[PDB]
């Protein structure tokens, strides 16, 4: 707070205020004293001869020890006290000087954390430089995902070129004032479009259609655009108030209408994370092995070979796959709809196979049932995912009366093997399952799954061969849209919670410690973690894309050709 | 504001009293010649 400049100043009052003592003096002098001068810091007094002059540390100069005294001697002639061997005045200052032999010992942490700045900052830009001419040179890279990943580069690598130019005029007052607004907008550009990357994940899960080209507009505007709103309200109350430093944006309440829509980006951030992660599985079905294109002969010799080998005739097969518990797969809607059937005389055209485990209660009505009715079987021990191919590839129904089910992940194996379900409507069978790809119904009731297995019953006695190529195709084209978006969101996922966390974190642990060992680690981590956040987003978003390292593994084929 | 704000902040006031020391021991070397 206090200049070499302002000290110049008060010294140069404190030695007028002595040229006018010293000419009050000799207007009227009277004895033998020492007389007062100027040292070129401090104005001495009138001194009796024989003593010594004690001087209060001078308060006009800001780091004297302000609770010592300089000292001084008169001779008992009148004239000050000299150095031996020259002929220069005597005087002492060693309590002044007392608490000023400080030298340089903060010198140490400046330069580690400022080297950590330039070096995580430049790997940061060097990686997003090469990550922007990647997606802009290969072809097969230009889509709207990536170009929203072009203007996340292109925000983190101006906030690098922000802090060189901050730490450039640092080096050597209104040319500090525009480079951190600017480095201000693109730290919250930063965070807002980490929150576009967000709103374009949950726009592509949540969103059946929607135009690309328009989101795209409109992100442009999101992440550009509200960034340079509230930081132009910023300037607009800052520069109006006082003219206070360059860099100490935290210590007024100015900073707050800036760290409150970047909090608000982190909240959206939140929400968004919520449903994503409600919806979207950790990982889908294996495509590789969940296809009819495995089995031989047609569907209905499988059949007829499946319930021969059950000990039945050839019928209308229903299956159930799943744990046996009271309120959570279904078994028990299953049972109860069973019974309601079997007084029908529909009931002896209908199979059906039960498959599962858990409940004892629940396992020995199904085995009642099984020795009750010849057409009803029970399978309690594990099966191999070969033979439970072999089942959805044969059978016509599965039924799925789950209470909930957020994926669904069942339905997607039967319905990519022929095999119409019947589900309740709920989570992903809802969202998987229309009316052209299988039968819903509503969850917890016996008498709705019993009409529908009716309903099913009369719907075999034609042709169901185009039904079953409709559930196929859902099936396929809902799981590969599914992985599309699971490969954005093993990135997208991990970034909004990581830039949010570590934000509010950092903001809510205060500059109190003032170079202690708190303040010293929570320094060098914040800084570490600042720098290379380019650094992060180039690797989530180009160096680990499935997509980038195919074409460069296919660059250095061609160049690599024995 | 984030930790590379600060930096700059404590950078600016270690040089500017750097500054000042420099020129309070240049003024005690010429009371020492006094
Ligand atoms: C050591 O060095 C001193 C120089 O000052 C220094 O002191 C040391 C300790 C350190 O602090 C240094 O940093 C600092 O610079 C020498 O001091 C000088 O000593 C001489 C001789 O004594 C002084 O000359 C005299 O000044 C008297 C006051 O002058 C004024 O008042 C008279 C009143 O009549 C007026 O006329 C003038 O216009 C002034 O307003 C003065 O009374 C003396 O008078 C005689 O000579 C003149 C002609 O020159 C004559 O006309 C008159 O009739 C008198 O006969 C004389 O002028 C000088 O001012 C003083 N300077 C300072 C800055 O103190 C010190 O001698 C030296 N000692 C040794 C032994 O090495
Ligand atoms: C207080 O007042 C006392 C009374 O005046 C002081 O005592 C007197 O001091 C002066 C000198 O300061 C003496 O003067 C004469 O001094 C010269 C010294 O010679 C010189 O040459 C050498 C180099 O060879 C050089 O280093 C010196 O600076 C001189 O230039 C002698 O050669 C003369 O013989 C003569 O003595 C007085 O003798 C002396 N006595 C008096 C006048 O009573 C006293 O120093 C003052 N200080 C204190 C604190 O008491
Ligand atoms: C230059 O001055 C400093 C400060 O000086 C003292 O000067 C005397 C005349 C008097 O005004 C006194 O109040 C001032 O403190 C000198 O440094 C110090 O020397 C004194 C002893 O004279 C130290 O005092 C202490 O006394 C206690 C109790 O007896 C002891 O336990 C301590 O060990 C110590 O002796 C004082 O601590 C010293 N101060 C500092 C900051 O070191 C200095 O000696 C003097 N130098 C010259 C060449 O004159
Ligand atoms: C920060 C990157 C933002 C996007 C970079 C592109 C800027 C505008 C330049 C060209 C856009 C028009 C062409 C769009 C398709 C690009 C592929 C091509 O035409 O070569
Ligand atoms: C031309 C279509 C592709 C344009 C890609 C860059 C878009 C940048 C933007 O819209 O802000
Ligand atoms: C602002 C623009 C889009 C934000 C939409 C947020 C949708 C999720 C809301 C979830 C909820 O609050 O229950
Ligand atoms: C100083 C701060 C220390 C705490 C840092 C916490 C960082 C949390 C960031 C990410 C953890 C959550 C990641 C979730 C990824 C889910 C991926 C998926 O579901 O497919
Ligand atoms: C404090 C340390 C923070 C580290 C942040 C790392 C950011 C990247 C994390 C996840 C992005 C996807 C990583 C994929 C790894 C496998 C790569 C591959 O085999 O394709
Ligand atoms: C001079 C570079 C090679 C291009 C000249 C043509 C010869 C290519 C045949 C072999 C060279 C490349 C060998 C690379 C070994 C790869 C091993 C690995 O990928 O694990
Ligand atoms: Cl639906």
């Amino acid at each position: 707070v206090m200049t070499k400049e302002e000290q110049i100043f008060l010294l140069h009052r404190a030695q007028a205020q002595c040229e006018k003592r010293l000419k009050e003096v000799l207007q009227r002098p009277a004895g033998r004293p020492c007389l007062p001068e100027w040292d070129h810091i401090l104005c001495w007094p009138l001194g009796a001869p024989g003593e010594v002059v004690a001087v209060p540390c001078p308060d006009y100069i800001y780091d004297f020890n302000h609770k010592g005294h300089a000292y001084r001697r008169c001779d008992r002639n009148g004239s000050w006290e000299l150095v031996p061997g020259h002929n220069r005045t005597w005087a002492n200052y060693s309590e002044c000087v007392k608490f000023l032999t400080n030298e340089t010992r903060e010198r140490e942490v400046f330069d580690r954390l400022g080297m950590i700045c330039t070096v995580g900052y430049s790997v940061s830009l060097a990686s997003l430089t090469v990550a922007v001419l990647i997606l802009a040179y290969f072809r097969r890279l230009h889509c709207t995902r990536n170009y929203i990943h072009m203007h996340l580069f292109l925000s983190f690598m101006l906030r690098a070129v922000s802090i060189f130019v901050m730490d450039a005029v640092l080096y050597s007052y209104a040319g500090c004032r525009v480079a951190v607004t600017f480095f201000l907008y693109f730290l919250a550009t930063n965070y807002y479009w980490i929150a576009v990357e967000g709103l374009y994940l949950h726009s592509l899960i949540f969103k059946a259609f929607f135009s690309e080209k328009k989101y795209l507009w409109g992100f442009t505007v999101f992440g550009w655009g509200l960034p340079a709103i509230f930081v132009a309200v910023w300037v607009s109350v800052r520069a109006t108030l006082a003219n206070t430093g360059c860099w100490d944006l935290s210590s007024g309440n100015n900073k707050w209408i800036i760290q409150v829509p970047i909090l608000a980006s982190i909240v959206l951030n939140f929400i968004l994370f919520i449903n994503i992660v409600r919806v979207l599985a950790t990982k889908g079905i294996d495509c590789s092995f969940w296809n009819e294109s495995y089995l031989t002969g047609s569907r209905d010799e499988r059949k007829k070979s499946l319930l021969s080998k059950f000990g039945m005739d050839e019928g209308v097969t229903f299956m159930f796959i799943g744990r046996f518990d009271r309120g959570q797969k279904g078994v028990d809607v299953l049972l109860k709809a069973i019974e309601i059937l079997s007084s029908k005389k529909e009931f002896q055209e209908m199979r059906f196979i039960i498959i599962g485990k858990g409940d004892p209660e629940l396992e020995g009505w199904a085995r009642s049932l099984e020795e009750k009715h010849g057409n009803v079987k029970v399978i309690t021990e594990m099966l191999s995912r070969e033979f439970v191919r072999e089942l959805y590839g044969s059978v016509d129904f599965v039924i799925i009366p789950s209470y909930f089910e957020p994926f669904g992940l069942v339905a997607l194996e039967a319905m990519c093997l022929g095999a119409i379900p019947i589900a309740s409507a709920v989570g992903g069978l809802r969202d998987i399952i229309t009316n052209e790809t299988g039968i819903l119904v509503k969850a917890g009731d016996p008498g709705e799954l019993a009409n529908a297995i009716l309903k099913a019953l009369e719907l075999s006695r034609s042709d169901l061969s185009k039904f079953r190529e409709n559930c196929k195709k859902r099936a396929m084209s809902f799981s590969d849209t599914r992985q599309q978006y699971r490969k954005l969101a093993k990135s997208t996922l991990v970034l909004m919670p990581l830039f949010g966390v570590h934000y509010i974190v950092f903001m809510l642990t205060p500059y109190t410690e003032v170079s202690g060992t708190l303040w010293q680690v929570r320094m060098h981590y914040e800084m570490l973690f600042n720098s290379f956040q380019g650094f992060f987003v180039a690797i989530a978003y180009c160096f680990c894309n499935g997509e980038v390292q195919a074409e460069i593994k296919k660059s250095w084929s061609r160049w690599t050709l024995a | 504001x984030v930790a590379e704000i600060q930096l700059m902040h404590q950078r600016a006031k270690w040089l500017n009293s750097l500054e000042r020391v420099e020129w309070l021991r240049k003024k005690l070397q010429d009371v020492h010649n006094y």
